[PDB]
């Protein structure tokens, strides 16, 4: 019976660019080599063109 | 909240949680995926609930 | 207790103790109020952050 | 119409294949990529199953 304080969080992840992200350890972009892709969460493998 | 960095690492270790279940994402590696969409719903209920 | 448990988060269930989810055998609890808890506080037990 | 039938049938078992990939079987989401990103390999392989 004691008061218990709830909190919830809709983390929406809708099809749309993304506006909230985490700590950042982005890098610079390399070309026509595969590479482990974290663009905005989204991971993959392949080259840039 | 949106149009900001959120670093939920901190917030982890900040204090305890008497239930913490995630449901969908792991907690874990929210660090590391963009989301488009964050709410956030906070009140105080009992504990029977 | 509750998080002693194979694949939870928190400090004891990642700082201090980990377990492996490919668990052949129990989790044995029991209150030991009685004897663990002394008239005046004790703080022989230690934990991390 | 006897040669071509033979290429338009090989032509659609084919393309039905592939877009059964788009297809959740179940899961939460169809691609494989995104679930190893967001979710524990104790709930992921639930799911990736």
């Amino acid at each position: 019976y004691q008061p218990y304080r709830v909190v919830v969080l809709s983390f929406e992840l809708l099809h749309a660019p993304a506006t909230v992200c985490g700590p950042k350890k982005s890098t610079n972009l390399v070309k026509n080599k595969c590479v482990n892709f974290n663009f905005n969460g989204l991971t993959g493998t392949g080259v840039l063109t | 909240i949106s149009n900001c960095v959120a670093d939920y690492s901190v917030l982890y270790n900040s204090a305890s949680f008497s239930t913490f279940k995630c449901y969908g994402v792991s907690p874990t590696k929210l660090n590391d995926l963009c989301f488009t969409n964050v709410y956030a719903d906070s009140f105080v209920i009992r504990g029977d609930e | 207790v509750r998080q002693i448990a194979p694949g939870q988060t928190g400090k004891i269930a990642d700082y201090n103790y980990k377990l492996p989810d490919d668990f052949t055998g129990c989790v044995i609890a029991w209150n030991s109020n009685n004897l663990d808890s002394k008239v005046g506080g004790n703080y022989n037990y230690l934990y991390r952050l | 119409g006897k040669l071509q039938d033979v290429v338009n049938q090989n032509a659609q078992a084919l393309n039905t294949l592939v877009k059964q990939l788009s297809s959740n079987f179940g899961a939460i989401s169809s691609v494989l990529n995104d679930i190893l990103s967001r979710l524990d390999p104790p709930e992921a392989e639930v799911q990736i199953d």
